[PDB]
RNA sequence: UACCUGGUUGAUCCUGCCAGUAGCAUAUGCUUGUCUCAAAGAUUAAGCCAUGCAUGUCUAAGUACGCACGGCCGGUACAGUGAAACUGCGAAUGGCUCAUUAAAUCAGUUAUGGUUCCUUUGGUCGCUCGUACUUGGAUAACUGUGGUAAUUCU
RNA sequence: UGGUGACUCUAGAUAACCUCGGGCCGAUCGCACGCCGGCGGCGACGACCCAUUCGAACGUCUGCCCUAUCAACUUUCGAUGGUAGUCGCCGUGCCUACCAUGGUGACCACGGGUGACGGGGAAUCAGGGUUCGAUUCCGGAGAGGGAGCCUGAGAAACGGCUACCACAUCCAAGGAAGGCAGCAGGCGCGCAAAUUACCCACUCCCGACCCGGGGAGGUAGUGACGAAAAAUAACAAUACAGGACUCUUUCGAGGCCCUGUAAUUGGAAUGAGUCCACUUUAAAUCCUUUAACGAGGAUCCAUUGGAGGGCAAGUCUGGUGCCAAUUCCAGCUCCAAUAGCGUAUAUU
RNA sequence: CUCUCGGCCGAAGCGUUUACUUUGAAAAAAUU
C-alpha cells in the first residue's frame, strides 16, 4: 500500500497500416504548415478529435430530449465553442461531425503566436514560446500545445522580463556590448 | 520596496489561539524572498512582533512573479511554545532535538532488553 | 550523481556489475562477505589440470 | 483475521466523508460508539477537513485535549469519536455551534445553529421493550436508553429530548401527511411529507414520501426520520431545503450566481 | 475507420492455411540531453537464510524509604523530578505471499425468532430485612552470597 | 404489562435451588474546598446485567474451468432420516445409543486434472465475444511439514509454547538455542526483478498516554516496466533557382513581391551544463525562483531498423571464390519512426 | 375482479399456475 496514484493514459493511436501514401502526405503538410516537431502531435490530435466525434456519435443516438442528450450535448457544445474550433452560432451536434484537425491545429499557442504578429515564422513561433518570451495574461507559457481560450486570445503578449518585451539585453548582447 | 505581501484566506483560529492565512508575496524580478524577511513584513502588517510569527510551505510560480506560502501568528510567545510542531520552532532557534539516529537507539533498546533490573540503565 | 556517471562509464565493458564502495571498515566487511558467498566461474583449462 | 480490525484504509473510507486520494494510505477509523461506522462523520474529518480549525491530526488532537469540544453537551476528548445524525456540536471558545444533519447529496453540512437550538435534539426510537419490575424502556437510534416514556410513543416515532437532563421532551408519530428526511439510500438527504406505507410482512416495509415541488421517492422504512409535525420541521434546515436539484438546474443556477455575481 | 499487402498455376478464378501488420505482456539488444508521474524476486524454488532492525506503553488520577537527583521546617507519613520493578493494557491489528482450495473460496441476496462479543455510548449500580475512622499473608525492584563453557538460565 | 407476520418473546405470580475450581450488592486514586461530629462538588479507575458499536461464526437462494481413455457413488469405520442424550457460544450425525434404509447421479453425480485463491477489475471493442486478473481495495488461506495446546473478549497465534518429521546453529560432548511467504540484504533458481540508507514531519495505529513507540507508513537511492510534457536551432542580408503581378506580341525590364537552396556573411535569443543565494524539507535532494559563467563545424556532432522479389524505399561501388553468370565481406544512396528503435516468446 | 366488517374507500379471497416484459426499493470505494 502506498498514496500514490496508478492512474495514467496514453493520449494517440498509432495508425493501423503504418506504411501508406496518402496518410504520410497529410500528416507531413500538417507537420510543415503548422511547426510540429513529430508525426506524434499529428496523432496527438487526431486522437482527441476521434474522441470528441465519438462522443457526439453516442450523444446522437439519444432521442432528441433525453436528459443525458441535453447536459453532456450542451457541455461539449460549450467546451468546443470555448477554445473557438465551433462558431458560437452553431450549437448543433452534427456540426461536430463536420470538423478537422485544422481547427484544433489553429487553436494552439505556437499558431496564434505566428497569427498575432510577434513572430517571423511558425518555427519563430514555437522557438519564441519555448523560449519564455510568450506570456499569455500574465503567466510565461513553454508549451507550444497550450490551447488558447477565446477569452485568452486578446491577451497573449511578450513577457515583461523578456529581452524583446520589458528590455533587459540577452547573454549575446551583454557579451558583445562589453567588448568596447 | 517591489517586494509585496498580501494575506488571502485568513481565520482567526481561537482555538489554537492565533490567526493563520495564506500569504501571497509579490517580487517581479527577484529571488524567492527568504521567510525572516515576509516575517518582519507580516510584522509590518499586523501591527506585531516577528517571533510569534510563523511561515512554511513557500512554492513559487512558474515564471517567477508570485510565491504562496502559509502563515500563522500566534498570541503570545507561550502559545507559540505550546501549539507549533517542533521543528518550526526550531527553525527559529527556540528547540534544539536530540543527535541520536534511529539505528542507535534501536540496538541500545534491544541490547538493554537482555538485562533485567537497574543494570539497564548501565547498557550503552 | 558522480556514482551515476561511473556506471556509465564502467557499462561499456562491465555491462551488469555492482560498484561496491570500499571507504571504511565496515564496508571492507561487506565486500568480504560478498567475496565469500559468490558464485564461481570455473576456467576450463586450469580445471582440468592440477596447479 | 483472528479480532477486531483496527485500520481503515483511505479508499475504503465513507464516500461522503469526501477523503482526498494521496493524502494517505489510511482513513480516521472511528471508534465504537453510538453511531455506526458507515453513517458517522469522526471528530477529526469535522474539525479539520471541514472547519479547518487545524491543518494536521496533531493539532486536532491540540484542539481536543483543551476540552474545547462537546457532543451532546459532553466533552468528547477522543478525535476519532464517531458523531452522527442531529448531533449537536459545541465550541463555547469560538461560541459556535453545529448540527450535523445531511445535504441533499447525502454529506454531513455544516449547518451553523443557535445557541437556543443546541439545547436539544431529534432522536428515532428504535426499540421499546419492558424490563424487570415492569418498567417501560425506549432505545433511540444513537443507543441512548429512556426510562419509562411515554405510552404513546412506539417504535419509528421522533422524540425530542433535552441533552441537560436527558429526559424526553416531546414526541412524533410516524403517520402520514407528516414531515420526514431521509437517512440512507439513494435518496439521502432529501426532505419531504410522508404520503404512504405499504406493508411488507416477513421483508421490508417501503415509505412513499412526496417534496415540496411534488417529486415522489420511496425509502425503506428504516431510511426514514420524522423530523417536523405534519409540514413544518422541529429543527432548522440547511440551504438546500431537502429539494435535490436536477443537474440542469444545478449547472443553470450556477451560471445564474456566475452572472448576477461577476 | 467494422481497412488492408503478399505467398501453390504456363496463365485465370477459388478453397485453404501461413507470412507481413496492429495492441498487451515478459525478456533482451543498440541508443539516450531536459522535465512530470510511476511498476518493480509473482512466473522457476509456500526454495534456504549470515547480520541489523520490524511491538511497545504513564497521567493530577494503581504501587516510590534507589540521595539517581532535589527545596522545606524541622517531631509535621508522603514537596517535586524520577531509573528499576510489581500491576494494567496492547502484542488476535498492521505487513507478506498465493502453496492449498472447484458448490469449497467468493459475489449478490437473506437469517440469527439459533449465538458470542474487549472496548465506546446509554441505562442499572441504599430495590436484598441479614476492624469498618480500614482487614490478612506474601512477593519483586533493592541489599547480599552463588552455580554453569554457553541463553532474555536462574 | 408491552411487542412481532409468527414465541416456548418481554414483563408478571407461586415452590424452591443457587456449584468453595464460589455472581452482583466499590476495604481504590486525584483536584478544589465549603456548610450546620454530621452533611457535600467535580472527576479517574473498576463493575453483574440489558442495550449499542466493531465485528465474528454458523446457515438461505442463485451463480465456476477442463476431463467418460472417470458411469455409478456414499453406506461395516455416519452414508440419508427419526427419538433421547453428550459436547459446543449456539441450530445441526457434531458425537454416542437404538431404530428406519435411506441420500446423489447423463439436467454429468462420483473421481481426476488445472501453468485455479475468488471477486472489484484489465486488454481488445460496432455488437456479441475472446484473453488476462500472483499483484497495493474487499473476502479467504498460510507462516519449513503435520499435530496439540497456554493466556485471553478474541488465536488452534508461530517476530507464543510443546512434540514428531525434514533441515540446520553453538558446545569444554555434559548441554543450549531455531523458523525473513516482514524491511533491507545474501545464496540458489533462472530469460526474468532495486539500498544491509534517513525519519515518525505527514497518514494513521497502539499504550496508563496532548508527551512514548511504529522497516505500518513517509522520504531519498537503483529504475528506458509504463504513461505525460518536451531541446538538438531561429532570423536578416547576399548569390543562384522557381512562382506570381505591372509594363511589352514575345524576347525581356522589374531597388515588384513571394517562396526555397547555400563549402557565404552577420550579431540577436537561449537553454543543456558549471555554480552563489533563497525556497523546498523532519534534515535534505529534485523541481520552481534568481546572481555569475555558459554556442558557430552553435565538435554542446541522434539513434534504431529496413530497402536493388510485393505495403515506404536503388538502373549504385569495391574486394573474394565457382563455371559473363555467380557463395562470402565491407561500403554509398534512399525510406520509416524518433529519445527512442529492433528482436524472441505468449497472447489478442 | 369481487365478498364481508370499520372511515365513495380501507382490510380479505384473489383471478389456474408459470415462463416473459415493466416499475419501485435496495445494491463498497478505487477503476471506466
Amino acid at each position: 500500500p502506498v498514496a500514490r496514484s496508478w492512474v495514467c493514459r496514453k493520449t494517440y493511436v498509432t495508425p493501423r497500416r503504418p506504411f501508406e501514401k496518402s496518410r504520410l502526405d497529410q500528416e507531413l503538410k500538417l507537420i510543415g504548415e503548422y511547426g510540429l516537431r513529430n508525426k506524434r502531435e499529428v496523432w496527438r490530435v487526431k486522437f482527441t478529435l476521434a474522441k470528441i466525434r465519438k462522443a457526439a456519435r453516442e450523444l446522437l443516438t439519444l432521442d432528441e430530449k433525453d436528459p443525458r442528450r441535453l447536459f453532456e450535448g450542451n457541455a461539449l457544445l460549450r467546451r468546443l465553442v470555448r477554445i473557438g474550433v465551433l462558431d458560437e452560432g452553431k450549437m448543433k451536434l452534427d456540426y461536430i461531425l463536420g470538423l478537422k484537425i485544422e481547427d484544433f491545429l489553429e487553436r494552439r499557442l505556437q499558431t496564434q503566436v505566428f497569427k498575432l504578429g510577434l513572430a517571423k515564422s511558425i518555427h519563430h513561433a514555437r522557438v519564441l514560446i519555448r523560449q519564455r518570451h510568450i506570456r499569455v495574461r500574465k503567466q510565461v507559457v513553454n508549451i507550444p500545445s497550450f490551447i488558447v481560450r477565446l477569452d485568452s486570445q486578446k491577451h497573449i503578449d511578450f513577457s515583461l522580463r523578456s529581452p524583446y518585451g520589458g528590455g533587459r539585453p540577452g547573454r549575446v548582447k551583454r557579451k558583445n556590448a562589453k567588448k568596447g | 520596496d517591489t517586494v509585496t505581501i498580501r494575506t488571502r484566506k485568513f481565520m482567526t483560529n481561537r482555538l489554537l489561539q492565533r490567526k493563520q492565512m495564506v500569504i501571497d508575496v509579490l517580487h517581479p524580478g527577484k529571488a524567492t524572498v527568504p521567510k525572516t524577511e515576509i516575517r518582519e513584513k507580516l510584522a509590518k502588517m499586523y501591527k506585531t512582533t516577528p517571533d510569534v510569527i510563523f511561515v512554511f510551505g513557500f512554492r513559487t510560480h512558474f515564471g517567477g512573479g508570485k510565491t504562496t506560502g502559509f502563515g500563522m501568528i500566534y498570541d503570545s510567545l507561550d502559545y507559540a511554545k505550546k501549539n507549533e510542531p517542533k521543528h518550526r520552532l526550531a527553525r527559529h532557534g527556540l528547540y534544539e532535538k536530540k543527535k541520536t539516529s534511529r539505528k542507535q537507539r534501536k540496538e541500545r533498546k534491544n541490547r538493554m532488553k537482555k538485562v533485567r533490573g537497574t543494570a539497564k540503565a548501565n547498557v550503552g | 550523481d558522480t556514482r551515476k556517471k561511473l556506471s556509465k562509464a564502467v557499462e561499456k565493458r562491465f555491462p551488469h556489475d555492482k560498484l561496491l564502495l570500499l571507504d571504511t571498515q565496515q564496508e571492507a566487511g561487506m565486500l568480504l562477505r560478498q567475496l565469500a558467498n559468490q558464485k564461481q566461474q570455473h576456467l576450463a583449462f586450469r580445471d582440468r589440470r592440477a596447479y | 483475521a483472528r479480532g477486531p480490525k483496527k485500520h481503515l484504509k483511505r479508499v475504503a473510507a465513507p464516500k461522503h466523508w469526501m477523503l482526498d486520494k494521496l493524502t494517505g494510505v489510511f482513513a480516521p477509523r472511528p471508534s465504537t460508539g453510538p453511531h455506526k461506522l458507515r453513517e458517522c462523520l469522526p471528530l477529526i474529518i469535522f474539525l479539520r477537513n471541514r472547519l479547518k480549525y487545524a491543518l494536521t491530526g496533531d493539532e486536532v488532537k491540540k484542539i481536543c485535549m483543551q476540552r474545547f469540544i462537546k457532543i451532546d453537551g459532553k466533552v468528547r476528548t477522543d478525535i476519532t469519536y464517531p458523531a452522527g445524525f442531529m448531533d449537536v456540536i459545541s465550541i463555547d471558545k469560538t461560541g459556535e455551534n453545529f448540527r450535523l444533519i445531511y445535504d441533499t447529496k447525502g454529506r454531513f453540512a455544516v449547518h451553523r445553529i443557535t445557541p437556543e437550538e443546541a439545547k436539544y435534539k431529534l432522536c428515532k426510537v428504535r426499540k421499546i421493550f419492558v424490563g424487570t419490575k415492569g418498567i417501560p424502556h425506549l432505545v433511540t437510534h444513537d443507543a441512548r436508553t429512556i426510562r419509562y416514556p411515554d405510552p404513546l410513543i412506539k417504535v419509528n416515532d421522533t422524540i425530542q429530548i433535552d441533552l441537560e437532563t436527558g429526559k424526553i421532551t416531546d414526541f412524533i408519530k410516524f403517520d402520514t401527511g407528516n414531515l420526514c428526511m431521509v437517512t440512507g439510500g439513494a435518496n439521502l438527504g432529501r426532505i419531504g411529507v410522508i404520503t404512504n406505507r405499504e406493508r411488507h410482512p416477513g421483508s421490508f416495509d417501503v415509505v412513499h414520501v412526496k417534496d415540496a415541488n411534488g417529486n415522489s421517492f420511496a425509502t425503506r422504512l428504516s431510511n426514514i426520520f420524522v423530523i417536523g409535525k405534519g409540514n413544518k420541521p422541529w429543527i432548522s434546515l440547511p440551504r438546500g431545503k431537502g429539494i435535490r436539484l436536477t443537474i440542469a438546474e444545478e449547472r443553470d443556477k450556477r451560471l445564474a450566481a456566475k452572472q448576477s455575481s461577476g
